[PDB]
């Protein structure tokens, strides 16, 4: 959830919720990629301790605005339209799965390391890996383009909730966040090393899914560009970018390596004074470098 | 002005022979027998016998050091003519005239005193001693600069420029409800930033007769207009300039009822502007963000809105309407124009850009300068008390919903379309105007004139088209709702108008004469499909108005542009021709042996010709 | 060094200097590499390195296939050294943001004045800021507060490290970094201390570089280095806001507006490893700790 990202974005998180869900009792998950974050040096510890007893306290004396009716009705049709679109790709498409276990390393992470069947967990890891994100914004991008579709009014009114609306501005706040963690082009080059040609268009389309739900997630916050309105945080992800993409490339290549027996290398020799320690590294490396997303 | 003024009163010296005056009269001009030297026709010493030439003699010579001692200062920077010798407040100047003029009515003469002394009188009070009162305009980031290298010499841990808008007005009215200076030479300036505050000293030291209003183009905040009002008092502007936010893109539009009211609740701001507020609007600059449809819509609404906020202060609101307006057209269609702006939007104060293209038809022949005057006049006064229809609920939802659709389609042409900058600098003469970012960093004149030229006018027209098709298929009877706003309603009339006049000076033919000599052909398919909107545009614009022709309702008008044509024709195929000579140096011509008795002077012409032709569209 | 300033031209705060930080960092992790493996090892990592931060700046799908032509040729030996340093880089990355954001300066007139100040540390309410909201804007009174502060709790869950379980010690190696980072750059520095804290900071980056109940004690981790003295440090400073509101009382000690809970050896959902034994043994080993 919001309330689980740490850093200042838990405190408008929680102050989000809706009212009289707090009550003088919040109790709130720290996820185990966020507790280095939140709790490991002493300023950082006070202020997480801080902003969920802030936050705690102020809300229910003062509850975030009700939603408007018609933020309401437009949101449930949204949900039966984001549903519709994720559950086609996800349940219903007869070889999302094969793709799955060719495009991640969700198999890999499974038989070491820590879809219905799947737990949320690997769920979630094994498209961040990939920097493609799939489970957090898949279903978006079909939401919005029919919402602005059934009424032309509702760009505004989407803009006005994002504005207006806690609630919306953290939900959406989060997409964005992941968002600028992923890199289609990096997803993409998973897809030439490890997906069969057959299933080359699909992970395509699954790609001009990201950029057009992308763009519609920042015409709803009124974005040009990802995290336009937290250059904080924008810096810091473009500071690991450059560590965490070469982890990517090593991850797919190396990935090839240990599947295909009939991958041809050739090694350079010895420079320095199993491939699977070397798969085990990039996997804690990437997730290390990503942290919290959905 | 003074010269104008030296070379007019001695036409009222040689008339004004009259011997009858009143006692207040021969007292003045029994002085003044010794408190002509200078002069053009009437070289004669005046006698006492003639109390009025005596006075008006006395005008004329302080005149006379007026004109020499402005040219001196100007030429030279430097004037032995003493202040005292001429006339440097308006008041002074009326003062023997309106002597003069209560003198005749006493004395029986108020006939000869309503003649040339009147016009005179008016020709002072219209004129004053400038002729014209001249606005200060510039971008409101070049005083946030200012502000915050004044800010960060503070050394504070932060500057002006991080503040959010909030923290900006906190500060900006510290400063302005204290006593404390804001300046000192201990201050790094860049140049721009030197350019800024040389730019307020000039203000600081010339009469403040000769300026009007300090215009901040790209205004969106509060902040932006306390900027300026700190930076005049602090760079010791006496009579500060009444400060006009320019509100430019559709969304600072949306923004600027809450701005505005945000200033009027601000004491020192309210204090400051005696109950009243100019806000300029730009016709041209709103329309290149979001389409044409999309900025008059919102224009509309804006001023709506300005309204009911300067009515909850009690402030006397002024709209400046910049370029690109009905308003901006001249002539007869400028009359329905100002009849047509929302209700309460005039209220005895128009205030309008006259575009330099349009000056001439304006101005230049008498009689048109005299209906220019009397339209301006009659329909600012009929507008206060004679307020167009307001618009039907269904109308106003109508139109909203078309906005919204005229943008999309105008947006993703103008700035998603990838290859839509590459074609416009190929298609068009706009690099070539410019020699003599994208689209958003492009000023607005440039982006009208670049397609005024190959007569295609895509500024003015794109989006009319989706907006029209999505409303005809929404409801079979808005086709029908569209042609009753048409004849019902001012607005949506002039709005409408303007576009078919536009049309009517387009030709895609020759649009599509530019793209075969000067675009690449993988463009080819692009071009094609903008003029095929622009047919599709201009048949629903026809369906709205309930014409099967252009200017149907306008044979005057049509006749006129149709006699242009055939020269403007000839400019462009030989504009589109040598700009294919100019660029590409693979273009093979065979001349013809030398005909009479370089190829960028003939550019030149035929741009400046073609701009002469098409006068104003949008 | 820079390049890093080309990826990150402009400077977020006045007091922002994570840039140096990273290349602080990275300049002296990379002379270590060195001393390890050898120059050409460190001159690999530092092409992969150039290679990737030439991909952020543009995106160029070629860009990184030319790094897979450096990283497919790599034996797995040289892929292990090679995926270890880059991992270690992210961990030093990741310090140095903590430093960041521990010292950035407040900036008061950053606020907006409305609930999206609540979404950034930069602008976010701190507990004072947020009494004063409640009693000037929602009319609450100094006891309405107290009141409600009393009959709080957040109760904050931890649970294990999906990936990483990291070891008490190697945190301590990592608050040295921190501390070697953040001091390096204080204000009258003396050049015999500044050398000093360098040579701290580089054998602290070398130092770091070389079952249920496990997870558990490792996550457990974060009580001695912050959370057991932080607790009682946000609690007076609680107090100092209740004071500067009018209320004279402390928070009675007793209150227990924080608690913490864990799932680490008592979520046995679809983990057969985590036995009765294992339950045992956690509320056994929290006892003890
Ligand atoms: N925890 C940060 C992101 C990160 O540090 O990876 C956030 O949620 O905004
Ligand atoms: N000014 C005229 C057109 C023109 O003379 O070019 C109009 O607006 O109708």
């Amino acid at each position: 959830g919001t309330v689980g990202r740490g850093g200042g974005p838990t405190h408008l998180a929680i102050l989000s919720q809706p009212p009289d869900t707090v009550n003088g009792s919040l109790r709130v998950t720290v996820q185990g990629e966020v507790i280095e974050q939140s709790f490991g040096e002493a300023h950082l510890c006070f202020r997480t301790l801080q902003r969920f007893t802030a936050a705690t306290l102020e809300h229910g004396m003062n509850p975030p605005i009700s939603p408007k009716p018609e933020w309401r009705a437009l949101l449930d049709e949204m949900a039966v339209v984001a549903t519709e679109e994720y559950r086609s790709v996800v349940f219903q498409e007869p070889r999302f799965v094969e793709y799955f276990r060719l495009a991640t390393p969700e198999l890999e992470y499974g038989r070491m390391n820590i879809i219905e069947s799947l737990r949320a967990i690997p769920w979630i890891f094994a498209w961040t890996q990939t920097r493609f994100h799939l489970p957090v914004w898949l279903g978006f991008g079909a939401a919005f383009r029919y919402a602005i579709k059934k009424d032309v009014r509702n760009l505004h009114m989407l803009q006005d909730m994002y504005k207006q609306w806690p609630f919306f501005r953290v939900t959406i706040d989060l997409i964005e966040m992941v968002f600028a963690k992923g890199d289609p082009g990096i997803a993409a080059l998973y897809d030439k090393l490890l997906v069969s040609e057959d299933l080359w268009a699909f992970g395509e389309k699954l790609r001009a899914n990201f950029d057009e739900t992308k763009n519609l997630v920042l015409q709803t916050a009124g974005h040009k560009d990802l995290l336009e309105g937290d250059p904080y945080l924008k810096q810091r992800l473009r500071l690991r970018d450059s560590y965490i993409t070469t982890l990517n490339v090593c991850q797919a290549y190396t990935l090839k390596r240990i599947r295909d027996a009939n991958y041809n290398v050739t090694l350079r020799p010895h420079i320095s004074k199993g491939l699977e320690d070397t798969l085990i590294l990039t996997m804690k490396g990437i997730a290390a470098g990503l942290q919290n997303t959905g | 002005a003074a010269n104008l003024y030296y070379n007019q009163i001695e036409n009222l010296m040689f008339e004004l022979s009259m011997w009858r005056c009143t006692d207040e009269f021969r007292v003045r001009a029994d002085e003044l027998h010794r408190n002509a030297k200078h002069y053009i026709e009437f070289w004669k010493t005046i006698p006492p016998t003639e109390p009025y030439r005596v006075i008006l003699g006395d005008v004329r010579d302080k005149l006379y050091h007026t004109r020499e001692r402005s040219r001196q200062l100007l030429s030279n920077g430097i004037s032995d003519i003493p202040e005292e010798a001429t006339f440097t407040n308006v008041e002074q100047f009326l003062e023997p005239l309106e002597l003069c003029y209560r003198s005749l009515c006493s004395c029986g003469d108020s006939p000869i005193a309503d003649g040339s002394l009147l016009d005179f009188l008016r020709q002072v009070s219209t004129f004053g001693l400038s002729l014209v009162r001249l606005d200060i305009r510039q971008e409101s980031e070049r005083h946030t600069d200012v502000l915050d290298a004044i800010t960060k010499h503070l050394d504070i841990g932060s500057s002006y420029r991080d503040w959010s808008e909030e923290g900006r007005q906190e500060w900006l009215l510290a400063e302005l409800s204290g006593k404390r200076p804001l300046f000192g030479p201990d201050l790094p300036k860049t140049e721009e930033i030197s350019d800024v505050l040389d730019t307020f000293k000039v203000i600081s030291e010339l009469p403040s007769d000769c300026f009007g209003a300090y215009i901040i183009s790209m205004a969106t905040s509060p902040s932006d207009v306390l900027a300026v009002e700190l930076l005049q008092r602090e760079c010791h502007v006496k009579n500060p300039l009444r400060v006009v936010p320019l509100f430019e893109k559709l969304a600072d539009l949306e923004a600027a009822p809450a701005a505005v009211a945000r200033l009027f609740s601000i004491d020192w701001y309210k204090n400051r502007i005696n109950g009243k507020q100019e806000v300029m609007i730009g016709y041209s600059d709103s329309g290149k963000d979001a389409g044409r449809l999309s900025a008059a819509w919102e224009l509309y609404k804006a001023q709506e809105e300005l309204v009911k906020v300067a009515k909850k202060y009690g402030v006397k609101l002024t709209m400046f309407h910049g370029r690109g307006g009905t308003v901006g057209r001249g002539g007869g269609p400028t009359h329905l124009a100002i009849l047509s702006q929302p209700p309460d939007t005039v209220n005895g104060s128009l205030r309008v850009t006259v575009q330099g293209e349009v000056i001439e038809q304006s101005f230049g022949e008498a009689h048109l300068c005299f209906r220019t005057l009397q339209r301006f006049t009659a329909a600012t006064l009929e507008h206060g008390m004679n307020p167009p229809i307001s618009p039907k609920p269904e109308w106003r939802a109508l139109l909203d919903e078309m906005a919204v659709v005229a943008t999309e389609e105008y947006r993703s042409v103008v700035f998603q379309e990838p290859r839509f900058v590459e074609y416009f600098r190929l298609a068009t003469p706009e690099l070539e105007y410019g020699r003599m970012g994208g689209i958003e960093s492009l000023r607005a004149i440039p982006w009208i004139f670049a397609w005024t030229q190959t007569r295609f006018h895509l500024p003015v027209w794109l989006g009319f088209g989706a907006a029209f098709r999505y409303a005809i298929k929404k409801d079979v009877r808005n086709l029908h709702m569209l042609q009753d706003m048409y004849k019902q309603w001012p607005f949506f009339r002039v709005t409408i108008d303007l576009i078919e006049m536009v049309f009517a000076k387009g030709d895609p033919g020759i649009a599509a004469l530019y793209d075969k000599l000067l675009v690449s052909e993988d463009l080819w398919a692009f071009g094609e499909k903008l003029r095929a909107n622009f047919d599709e545009t201009k048949n629903l614009v026809l369906q709205t108005a309930g014409h099967k022709d252009l200017l149907e309702g306008d044979p005057y008008l049509k006749q006129r542009l149709r006699l242009r044509d055939s020269y403007i024709t000839t400019l462009n195929v030989c504009q589109a021709y040598t700009l294919k000579r100019i660029r590409d140096a693979n273009y093979n011509v065979t001349l013809r042996p030398h005909i009479s008795k370089g190829l960028e002077d003939t550019l030149i012409l035929t741009m400046k010709g073609i701009a002469a032709g098409l006068q104003n569209t949008g | 060094d820079a390049q890093l300033r080309q990826l990150v031209p402009a400077k977020v705060s006045e007091d922002d200097k994570l840039v140096e930080y990273d290349a602080l960092l990275l300049d002296r992790f990379l002379d270590i590499l060195q001393d390890l493996h050898g120059e050409d090892l460190r001159e690999t990592v530092q092409e992969l390195y150039e290679l990737s931060a030439e991909y952020e700046g543009k995106r160029e799908p070629s860009k990184l296939e030319e790094l897979g032509s450096v990283l497919t040729s790599l034996d797995p030996g040289d892929s292990i050294v090679i995926s270890k340093a880059f991992s270690h880089m992210l961990n030093l990355a990741n310090l140095a943001e903590e430093v960041q954001i521990a010292h950035r300066r407040r900036i008061k007139k950053l606020k907006k004045g409305d609930f999206v100040d609540e979404s950034s540390a930069t602008t976010e309410s701190d507990i004072e800021e947020t009494f004063k909201r409640l009693v000037s804007d929602l009319g609450k009174s100094p006891e309405e507060i107290f009141d409600a502060l009393k009959n709080q709790t957040v109760d904050l869950v931890l649970t294990a490290h999906p990936t990483q379980s990291v070891r008490r010690s190697l945190l301590q190696k990592h608050g040295r970094i921190r501390d070697c980072l953040a001091q390096l750059y204080a204000k009258d520095i003396t050049p015999d201390d500044k050398q000093e804290l360098d040579e701290s900071l580089q054998r602290e980056i070398q130092a770091a570089f070389r079952t249920p109940q496990d997870e558990m004690r490792a996550g457990m981790s974060y009580f001695h280095e912050t959370i057991w003295k932080g607790v009682p440090k946000f609690l007076r400073r609680v107090d100092t806001a209740l004071k500067n509101i009018g209320i004279d009382e402390r928070v009675p000690y007793n209150a227990p507006l924080i608690q913490f809970s864990s799932w680490m050896g008592g979520d046995r959902d679809g983990n057969p490893r985590v036995t009765p034994e294992v339950t045992r043994d956690v509320c056994l080993l929290a006892r003890m700790m």
